[PDB]
Protein backbone atom coordinates (compact mmCIF):
# COMPACT_ATOMS: atom_id res chain seq x y z
CA UNK A 1 0.00 0.00 0.00
CA UNK A 2 1.02 4.00 -0.85
CA UNK A 3 -0.95 5.24 2.11
CA UNK A 4 1.43 8.65 1.01
CA UNK A 5 1.04 8.82 -2.19
CA UNK A 6 -2.75 8.08 -2.08
CA UNK A 7 -3.12 10.74 -0.17
CA UNK A 8 -0.76 13.48 -1.50
CA UNK A 9 -2.89 12.65 -5.02
CA UNK A 10 -6.05 12.42 -3.46
CA UNK A 11 -5.22 16.01 -2.33
CA UNK B 1 14.58 31.33 -38.60
CA UNK B 2 10.45 30.64 -39.50
CA UNK B 3 8.31 27.92 -37.95
CA UNK B 4 5.01 26.47 -38.50
CA UNK B 5 2.24 27.85 -36.31
CA UNK B 6 1.67 25.53 -32.76
CA UNK B 7 -0.68 27.54 -30.81
CA UNK B 8 -1.86 24.50 -28.51
CA UNK B 9 1.68 23.10 -28.48
CA UNK B 10 2.98 25.78 -27.43
CA UNK B 11 0.15 26.63 -24.87
CA UNK B 12 0.86 23.41 -22.95
CA UNK B 13 4.70 24.10 -23.39
CA UNK B 14 4.00 27.00 -21.55
CA UNK B 15 2.10 25.31 -18.75
CA UNK B 16 4.83 22.20 -18.47
CA UNK B 17 7.42 25.04 -17.76
CA UNK B 18 5.49 26.77 -15.34
CA UNK B 19 5.00 23.51 -13.63
CA UNK B 20 8.27 22.93 -13.82
CA UNK B 21 9.85 26.36 -12.45
CA UNK B 22 7.30 26.33 -9.81
CA UNK B 23 8.16 23.16 -8.21
CA UNK B 24 11.79 23.22 -8.76
CA UNK B 25 13.91 26.15 -8.29
CA UNK B 26 16.41 27.45 -10.62
CA UNK B 27 20.11 26.81 -10.09
CA UNK B 28 20.92 30.66 -10.94
CA UNK B 29 18.07 32.47 -8.80
CA UNK B 30 19.16 30.51 -5.47
CA UNK B 31 21.51 31.36 -1.91
CA UNK B 32 24.29 28.41 -2.38
CA UNK B 33 25.37 26.83 0.67
CA UNK B 34 28.00 24.70 2.06
CA UNK B 35 28.86 22.04 4.86
CA UNK B 36 32.16 21.23 6.57
CA UNK B 37 31.01 17.60 6.50
CA UNK B 38 32.91 14.50 5.78
CA UNK B 39 33.82 16.61 2.48
CA UNK B 40 37.73 15.36 2.20
CA UNK B 41 37.35 11.75 2.04
CA UNK B 42 34.87 9.07 1.41
CA UNK B 43 33.33 7.25 4.11
CA UNK B 44 30.70 4.64 3.93
CA UNK B 45 27.72 6.77 5.14
CA UNK B 46 27.99 10.52 6.71
CA UNK B 47 24.73 10.26 8.56
CA UNK B 48 24.50 14.00 9.09
CA UNK B 49 24.62 14.11 5.23
CA UNK B 50 22.25 11.25 4.99
CA UNK B 51 19.76 13.23 6.82
CA UNK B 52 19.81 16.56 5.17
CA UNK B 53 20.27 14.47 1.87
CA UNK B 54 16.99 12.13 2.73
CA UNK B 55 14.97 15.25 4.07
CA UNK B 56 15.81 17.14 0.60
CA UNK B 57 14.67 13.85 -1.20
CA UNK B 58 11.58 13.19 0.57
CA UNK B 59 10.82 17.20 0.00
CA UNK B 60 11.54 16.79 -4.08
CA UNK B 61 9.41 13.55 -4.07
CA UNK B 62 6.57 15.84 -2.58
CA UNK B 63 7.41 18.25 -5.58
CA UNK B 64 7.86 15.56 -7.94
CA UNK B 65 3.86 15.01 -7.25
CA UNK B 66 2.79 18.31 -7.32
CA UNK B 67 4.07 18.26 -10.55
CA UNK B 68 2.34 15.40 -11.90
CA UNK B 69 -0.62 16.95 -10.78
CA UNK B 70 0.21 20.21 -12.62
CA UNK B 71 0.37 18.35 -16.02
CA UNK B 72 -2.76 18.73 -17.87
CA UNK B 73 -4.86 15.08 -17.78
CA UNK B 74 -2.92 13.74 -15.13
CA UNK B 75 -5.32 13.53 -12.69
CA UNK B 76 -7.71 12.71 -15.69
CA UNK B 77 -6.01 8.94 -14.67
CA UNK B 78 -7.39 7.04 -12.11
CA UNK B 79 -5.35 7.18 -8.51
CA UNK B 80 -4.06 3.88 -9.49
CA UNK B 81 -2.55 4.55 -12.41
CA UNK B 82 -1.42 8.19 -11.08
CA UNK B 83 0.24 6.18 -8.24
CA UNK B 84 2.30 3.63 -11.03
CA UNK B 85 3.35 6.05 -13.19
CA UNK B 86 5.10 8.45 -10.01
CA UNK B 87 6.35 5.24 -8.88
CA UNK B 88 8.08 3.99 -11.83
CA UNK B 89 9.42 7.41 -13.08
CA UNK B 90 10.41 9.30 -9.84
CA UNK B 91 14.02 8.09 -8.88
CA UNK B 92 14.44 9.13 -13.04
CA UNK B 93 12.75 12.82 -12.77
CA UNK B 94 15.04 13.07 -8.97
CA UNK B 95 18.36 12.12 -10.93
CA UNK B 96 17.67 14.65 -13.95
CA UNK B 97 16.49 16.84 -11.49
CA UNK B 98 19.84 17.15 -9.51
CA UNK B 99 22.03 16.59 -12.43
CA UNK B 100 20.98 19.82 -14.07
CA UNK B 101 22.18 21.48 -10.64
CA UNK B 102 25.95 20.07 -11.52
CA UNK B 103 28.50 23.26 -11.46
CA UNK B 104 31.28 21.62 -13.23
CA UNK B 105 34.48 24.16 -12.33
CA UNK B 106 33.67 23.25 -8.34
CA UNK B 107 32.57 19.45 -9.70
CA UNK B 108 29.44 19.97 -7.12
CA UNK B 109 25.69 19.44 -7.25
CA UNK B 110 22.89 21.61 -5.75
CA UNK B 111 19.65 20.85 -4.08
CA UNK B 112 16.79 22.98 -4.10
CA UNK B 113 17.77 24.67 -0.71
CA UNK B 114 21.08 25.52 -1.95
CA UNK B 115 22.99 23.13 -0.16
CA UNK B 116 25.58 22.51 -2.72
CA UNK B 117 27.49 19.40 -2.15
CA UNK B 118 31.09 18.15 -3.56
CA UNK B 119 31.41 15.04 -5.31
CA UNK B 120 33.37 13.17 -1.95
CA UNK B 121 29.74 14.57 -0.18
CA UNK B 122 27.47 13.54 -2.84
CA UNK B 123 28.97 9.86 -2.36
CA UNK B 124 29.46 10.14 1.72
CA UNK B 125 25.56 11.34 1.74
CA UNK B 126 24.28 8.42 0.04
CA UNK B 127 25.04 8.22 -3.45
CA UNK B 128 28.15 5.86 -2.75
CA UNK B 129 29.21 3.53 -5.72
CA UNK B 130 26.40 5.44 -8.19
CA UNK B 131 28.37 9.02 -7.62
CA UNK B 132 30.32 9.08 -10.45
CA UNK B 133 28.10 7.55 -12.80
CA UNK B 134 25.68 10.03 -11.63
CA UNK B 135 28.58 13.10 -11.64
CA UNK B 136 29.38 11.36 -15.55
CA UNK B 137 25.72 11.80 -17.03
CA UNK B 138 25.07 15.36 -15.34
CA UNK B 139 28.94 15.89 -17.27
CA UNK B 140 27.38 14.98 -20.49
CA UNK B 141 24.06 16.58 -19.86
CA UNK B 142 25.31 20.33 -20.11
CA UNK B 143 26.26 20.35 -23.85
CA UNK B 144 22.19 19.86 -24.51
CA UNK B 145 22.14 23.27 -23.06
CA UNK B 146 18.67 22.21 -21.42
CA UNK B 147 16.40 25.18 -20.42
CA UNK B 148 13.50 24.34 -17.68
CA UNK B 149 11.10 24.05 -20.79
CA UNK B 150 13.04 21.38 -22.06
CA UNK B 151 13.94 19.64 -18.75
CA UNK B 152 9.80 20.26 -18.01
CA UNK B 153 9.00 18.33 -20.83
CA UNK B 154 11.31 15.81 -20.29
CA UNK B 155 10.40 15.47 -16.88
CA UNK B 156 6.85 14.91 -17.99
CA UNK B 157 7.48 12.18 -21.03
CA UNK B 158 9.22 10.06 -18.23
CA UNK B 159 6.30 10.23 -15.91
CA UNK B 160 3.45 10.33 -18.56
CA UNK B 161 4.66 6.49 -19.55
CA UNK B 162 2.53 4.24 -21.43
CA UNK B 163 4.69 1.40 -21.23
CA UNK B 164 5.42 1.14 -17.13
CA UNK B 165 3.29 -2.11 -16.24
CA UNK B 166 0.26 -2.88 -14.48
CA UNK B 167 -1.59 0.59 -16.01
CA UNK B 168 -5.54 -0.02 -15.95
CA UNK B 169 -5.80 2.63 -18.96
CA UNK B 170 -1.96 2.67 -20.71
CA UNK B 171 -3.30 3.87 -23.92
CA UNK B 172 -5.29 6.77 -22.10
CA UNK B 173 -1.53 7.15 -21.44
CA UNK B 174 0.28 7.17 -24.47
CA UNK B 175 -2.27 9.45 -25.72
CA UNK B 176 -1.44 12.27 -22.91
CA UNK B 177 2.27 11.58 -23.79
CA UNK B 178 1.91 12.27 -27.32
CA UNK B 179 1.74 15.87 -26.93
CA UNK B 180 4.48 15.89 -24.66
CA UNK B 181 6.53 14.32 -27.23
CA UNK B 182 5.43 16.40 -30.43
CA UNK B 183 5.81 19.55 -28.30
CA UNK B 184 9.59 18.86 -27.20
CA UNK B 185 10.68 18.08 -30.59
CA UNK B 186 8.98 21.50 -32.02
CA UNK B 187 10.55 23.43 -29.02
CA UNK B 188 13.84 22.06 -29.23
CA UNK B 189 13.61 22.93 -33.58
CA UNK B 190 12.72 26.61 -32.33
CA UNK B 191 15.73 26.73 -29.86
CA UNK B 192 18.22 24.94 -32.02
CA UNK B 193 17.20 25.03 -35.86
CA UNK B 194 20.55 23.84 -36.71
CA UNK B 195 20.75 20.70 -34.45
CA UNK B 196 17.73 18.85 -35.73
CA UNK B 197 19.19 15.66 -33.87
CA UNK B 198 18.69 17.81 -30.24
CA UNK B 199 15.80 16.00 -30.33
CA UNK B 200 16.25 12.14 -30.47
CA UNK B 201 19.76 12.93 -28.37
CA UNK B 202 17.79 14.82 -25.18
CA UNK B 203 15.16 11.60 -25.64
CA UNK B 204 17.93 9.24 -25.21
CA UNK B 205 18.76 10.54 -22.27
CA UNK B 206 15.73 8.92 -20.71
CA UNK B 207 17.12 5.88 -21.20
CA UNK B 208 20.35 6.73 -19.81
CA UNK B 209 18.79 7.64 -16.53
CA UNK B 210 17.17 4.66 -16.46
CA UNK B 211 20.43 2.79 -16.10
CA UNK B 212 21.37 4.98 -13.04
CA UNK B 213 17.60 4.47 -11.22
CA UNK B 214 17.66 0.82 -11.80
CA UNK B 215 21.10 0.58 -9.74
CA UNK B 216 19.52 3.28 -7.18
CA UNK B 217 17.16 0.79 -6.28
CA UNK B 218 19.79 -1.66 -5.37
CA UNK B 219 21.20 1.51 -3.01
CA UNK B 220 18.10 1.64 -0.99
CA UNK B 221 18.45 -1.96 0.26
CA UNK B 222 22.35 -0.89 1.07
CA UNK B 223 21.05 2.41 2.38
CA UNK B 224 19.05 0.71 5.18
CA UNK B 225 21.44 -2.08 6.07
CA UNK B 226 23.90 1.30 7.15
CA UNK B 227 21.05 3.79 8.65
CA UNK B 228 19.82 3.42 12.03
CA UNK B 229 16.19 4.29 11.55
CA UNK B 230 13.91 3.25 8.90
CA UNK B 231 14.04 4.56 5.26
CA UNK B 232 12.17 7.62 5.38
CA UNK B 233 8.72 6.78 4.33
CA UNK B 234 7.82 8.26 1.41
CA UNK B 235 11.25 7.21 -0.45
CA UNK B 236 10.39 3.38 1.31
CA UNK B 237 6.82 4.00 -1.02
CA UNK B 238 8.60 5.28 -4.25
CA UNK B 239 10.89 2.68 -4.29
CA UNK B 240 8.56 0.09 -3.21
C1 LIG C 1 18.85 12.29 -7.28
C2 LIG C 1 18.17 12.15 -5.83
C3 LIG C 1 17.60 13.12 -5.05
C4 LIG C 1 17.37 14.38 -5.07
C5 LIG C 1 17.25 15.30 -6.34
C6 LIG C 1 16.97 16.65 -6.23
C7 LIG C 1 16.77 17.33 -4.80
C8 LIG C 1 16.49 18.74 -4.70
O1 LIG C 1 16.34 19.23 -3.66
O2 LIG C 1 16.41 19.39 -5.70
C9 LIG C 1 16.88 16.44 -3.54
C10 LIG C 1 17.17 15.01 -3.68
C11 LIG C 1 18.13 10.79 -5.21
C12 LIG C 1 16.92 10.37 -4.12
C13 LIG C 1 16.87 9.11 -3.52
C14 LIG C 1 17.93 8.03 -3.82
C15 LIG C 1 19.14 8.38 -4.88
C16 LIG C 1 19.16 9.77 -5.51
C17 LIG C 1 20.26 7.29 -5.23
C18 LIG C 1 20.63 7.34 -6.81
C19 LIG C 1 21.55 7.56 -4.46
C20 LIG C 1 19.77 5.76 -4.92
C21 LIG C 1 19.01 5.53 -3.47
C22 LIG C 1 17.81 6.60 -3.08
C23 LIG C 1 17.84 6.77 -1.46
C24 LIG C 1 16.44 5.92 -3.52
Amino acid sequence: RHKILHRLLQE
Amino acid sequence: ESYEMTAELDDLTEKIRKAHQETFPSLCQLGKYTTNSSADHRVRLDLGLWDKFSELATKCIIKIVEFAKRLPGFTGLTIADQITLLKAACLDILILRICTRYTPEQDTMTFSDGLTLNRTQMHNAGFGPLTDLVFTFANQLLPLEMDDTETGLLSAICLICGDRQDLEEPTKVDKLQEPLLEALKIYIRKRRPSKPHMFPKILMKITDLRSISAKGAERVITLKMEIPGSMPPLIQEMLE
